[PDB]
């Protein structure tokens, strides 16, 4: 299926002409991002072996999401660039949809941590058996929405045989699918920032009350500092017509800024008890 | 290759009208069709690439459309600087094939040509040549057909035809037809005729001379 | 930013060869193809071929396999096209253009190199006065003119009474015929102007250092 990818990469502008052989390479940034993947797989593997003893499953689910995100982007670099024209479009949907299920479950799990710290606070509703029925239905819905949204192009919703709907970052994806992903990502983002402000507004109750919780809800909002410049660029992609906005060609720098969020999540969420500080005493 | 058939060949417009240019393909081209504009001794300048993607600097009056085979380009208000030649080209398979052309022109009221015929000069007959010149100037529209009749017989070999574009004041055309013979053939016949056909007259406009009496 | 400077103005004998050039600036030259398009008034726009600048690989049309030959020098960021044994069919304007980002958008074109294929050394024109056929006019105006036949090369300059009359004059462009150009011009006056005053044709061919005045007398 090489000529199908050739026509879409000629429509987008990443392949210049029907005679030129492709040569998308740097050999600097494509070894840099591997060491970024080599740190995300190394950080998140250490989180999973360190836990053995409710507690820690939400941190363990998130570090599992960031593990597979580090595995899939390391897979994605080795199958992109000059190698991406040896791939079938059915293989191409697997390479790109593997990053929408891992990063989709990573962002959905951050919402599940947001509902967990909100639930056990001021009001114990008897609507939910909160023992293990809540922790299983959250993580089940975090991975069900991620696979459903992430594998939604390969089941049909793509720009195959409809070139004006082709995105410039993802040359086979649908711009209407991206606008579905923009509108529900912001719906995840405005949900987290109103719950995290509600948790800060509901710890004001009856040494002192130093409240470190204002200082941590700002530092966990590096999530908007890591993820929103990609979704500006997705909003640029759906809005800009083809070959008119050339900031979309440096989009791989906006991808890693969403994937360095997977490196920060072992730092932001494992500051309790300081496990690593004892775990390498000798 | 892939033949692109572009219509109309030329269309006379006044300022503010709507026009729609058609470009059909022999094959499926997809949406790779472009639209170009050309002005005299200038490069073709791209207006619309893709299905309907306006290049930078192209105004809102230019509108593209089409898919696979049938393609259109419309002007919602023809302005004075849009008076140029236009082309369509396929860009889906190498070799690139373009259309034949569409000339946007200025429309005015009709004008009959003013026809004048001229003998060979005395100096050219001393050198063995003999040119007969017929001037057809200030006429509208450009649709004109000119015959050269020598003793009633049409002749087409040895004819140079020059043209002006639309005038800088009249917005009319002008034509210069020059029939060149030898001296020995020019002295053989008598009736020499420049005959013209135009919209402004049902009968053809004729101006002629006999070489014997004067 | 992106210009395609193109070596224009050529003039070549039949059976000889010519090598044109298109010079690129404002972008990395080895990342986009170079294309060459031919424009005649008869055949319209014709595609000659293309070339990938890094790795000198070409693709032609079958009509031009044998006429056109393309190279690319990436150290100077310019592309060359060589026409070989030219006839009169090969006299046209040759454009260079790029598929900017892709073959979808041919946004940047060159400027054209005019190629005129003639066969003569610089020859001064013969100027002949065109006077009417000794029939007195029934109409008000009197139309009369000047004929310039058989000159090479181009740029010639015609004026009427050294420029003293210019109202309602039609100077027609030249045509290449048998390797030689030919230009005509007509001036229109009322019956009271000619032959009462003197109307002469002032023609000047600078490439042969020739200037000739021809007075238009009746007969
Ligand atoms: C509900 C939340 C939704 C959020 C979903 C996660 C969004 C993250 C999108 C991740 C997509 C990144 C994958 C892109 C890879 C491309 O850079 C290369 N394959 C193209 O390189 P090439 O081979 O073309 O040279």
């Amino acid at each position: 299926g090489q000529e199908t990818l050739r026509e879409h990469y000629q429509y987008v502008g990443k392949l210049a002409g029907r005679l030129k052989e492709a040569s998308e390479g740097s050999t600097l940034t494509t070894v840099l991002f591997l060491v970024i993947c080599s740190f995300i797989v190394l950080e998140n593997l250490m989180v999973l072996i360190a836990i053995w003893k409710r507690m820690y499953f939400f941190i363990g689910n998130l570090a599992l999401c960031d593990l597979l995100a580090g595995i899939a982007y390391k897979v994605n670099i080795l199958m992109s660039g000059k190698k991406t024209f040896s791939l079938s479009p059915t293989v191409w949907f697997l390479r790109e949809g593997s990053m929408f299920v891992a990063l989709g479950a990573s962002t959905c799990s951050l919402l599940a941590i947001a509902i967990e710290r909100h639930l056990t606070m001021i009001k114990m509703r008897p609507y939910d058996a909160n023992k293990r029925h809540r922790v299983f239905l959250l993580i089940g819905m975090c991975w069900l929405i991620a696979f459903t949204l992430g594998a939604l192009p390969i089941l049909g919703w793509n720009c195959l045989h409809n070139l004006p709907d082709c995105s410039t970052i993802l040359p086979l994806y649908s711009k209407k699918y991206i606008a579905f992903c923009i509108s529900i990502f912001t719906a995840i983002l405005v949900t987290i920032v109103i719950l995290y402000a509600r948790i800060y507004f509901l710890v004001k109750s009856s040494e002192r009350s130093m409240a470190l919780l204002r200082t941590v809800v700002i530092v966990v909002s590096v999530f908007i500092a890591c993820w929103s410049p990609l979704f500006i660029l997705f909003l640029i992609d759906v809005a800009c017509r083809v070959q008119a906005c050339p900031i979309l060609f440096k989009a791989q720098w906006f991808i890693v800024l969403a994937v360095l969020n997977s490196a920060m999540n072992p730092v932001i969420y494992t500051l309790a008890s300081k496990e690593m500080r004892r775990a390498f005493f000798r | 290759d892939i033949v692109m058939t572009q219509s109309p060949k030329s269309m006379s417009m006044s300022v503010g009208e709507r026009v729609t240019l058609s470009c059909k393909a022999s094959e499926n081209v997809g949406i790779f069709v472009s639209w170009y504009q050309q002005k005299p001794e200038q490069s073709p300048k791209l207006l619309i690439y893709g299905a309907s993607n306006r290049y930078t600097g192209v105004p809102d009056r230019f509108t593209g459309s089409g898919s696979a085979t049938d393609f259109t380009l419309t002007l919602s208000s023809v302005q004075a600087e849009d008076l140029a030649d236009y082309y369509c080209g396929q860009s889906y398979n190498y070799p690139l094939t373009f259309g034949a052309g569409t000339k946007l022109e200025l429309k005015r009221a009709d004008a009959a040509p003013t026809v004048s015929i001229f003998p060979p000069s005395s100096e050219q007959l001393t050198s063995g040549g003999a040119s007969v010149v017929c001037f057809l100037n200030n006429f509208y529209p450009k649709d004109i057909n000119v015959k050269w009749k020598i003793d009633g017989s049409e002749r087409q070999n040895g004819v140079l035809n020059s043209w002006t574009d639309q005038d800088s004041k009249d917005s009319t055309y002008s034509m210069s037809s020059t029939l060149t013979l030898t001296k020995d053939e020019y002295e053989r016949h008598n009736s020499y005729t420049c005959e013209a056909t135009h919209k402004t007259s049902t009968s053809p406009i004729v101006k002629s001379f006999n070489r014997n009496e004067c | 930013d992106v210009q395609l400077q193109q070596s224009g103005a050529e003039l070549v004998r039949p059976g000889a060869s010519v090598k044109l050039s298109c010079k690129a600036s404002g972008y990395t030259f080895t990342d986009y193809e170079m294309h060459w398009v031919k424009q005649t008034p008869v055949h319209g726009l014709e595609w000659i071929g293309a070339i990938d600048p890094e790795t000198g690989g070409t693709a032609y049309s079958q009509k031009f396999k044998g006429k056109a030959t393309k190279t690319a020098d990436k150290s100077s960021s310019t592309a060359y096209m060589e026409l070989r044994s030219l006839t009169s069919e090969d006299s046209a304007v040759y454009y260079c253009t790029i598929p900017y980002y892709s073959n979808l958008r041919f946004a940047y074109w060159g400027q054209g190199t005019l190629v005129t294929v003639s066969s003569a050394k610089t020859t001064p024109p013969s100027v002949y006065p065109l006077a009417p056929g000794c029939g007195d006019t029934t109409g008000s105006s009197v139309t009369l003119g000047c004929l310039v036949k058989g000159y090479f090369p181009e740029s010639v300059t015609v004026t009427w009474n050294s420029g003293s009359l210019s109202s309602s004059v039609h100077t027609f462009p030249a045509l290449l015929q048998s390797g030689l150009y030919t230009m005509s011009s007509s001036v229109t006056v009322p019956s009271s102007t000619w032959p009462s005053q003197t109307v002469t044709c002032s023609v000047a061919h600078p490439a042969s250092s020739t200037t000739v005045d021809k007075k238009l007398e009746p007969s």
